[PDB]
């Protein structure tokens, strides 16, 4: 029922179809913004 | 939106500047406008909060990094077009996509 990081799942390598959205952990001397500029996701067939 | 925050005025602290207002109306109607998915709407808001603050125009600001091991892009100190334009110049011929945020290997 109820730092962290966002990230997407998709169907393939295009990145056209978000299946749902996945809510992570960071390690301590990560950043969220360092991740959201490189593009990091989630895929289902690679 | 400078010609509305400054009265005609020479020079303003970049505390006045309004980062917020044209953070929002380049996120939201201009670039923003084309953006489709959340994400990239992220990504977009991300870079806009990186760049349109540059703890009002301190010097030192650190632009990109161009290599992870002691290689940084920081910003010119020049205050004149003609200064800007020649650090443009300045810039070393390769490229990595680093340069952009993205990982090297892309």
């Amino acid at each position: 029922k109820q730092s962290v990081v966002t990230l997407p799942v998709y169907l393939n390598f295009t990145r056209a179809d978000l299946i749902f959205t996945v809510d992570f952990e960071i390690a301590t001397k990560e950043d969220p913004r360092s991740f959201y500029e490189r593009g990091v996701a989630v895929l289902c067939t690679e | 939106w400078l010609d509305d925050t400054a009265k005609g005025r020479q020079n303003i602290s970049p505390d006045k500047i309004p980062w917020s207002a044209l953070k929002t109306l380049m996120a939201q109607s201009i670039y923003g406008g084309r953006v489709d998915n959340e994400f990239d709407q992220r990504l977009l808001n991300t870079f806009l909060e990186r760049l349109f603050t540059t703890r009002s125009f301190d010097s030192e600001f650190k632009l990109a990094c161009k290599v992870d091991g002691h290689k940084d892009i920081q910003m010119p100190d020049g205050i004149r077009r003609e200064e800007f334009v020649q650090w443009v110049e300045l810039l070393p011929d390769t490229q990595t996509p680093s340069w952009l945020g993205l990982p090297n290997n892309a």
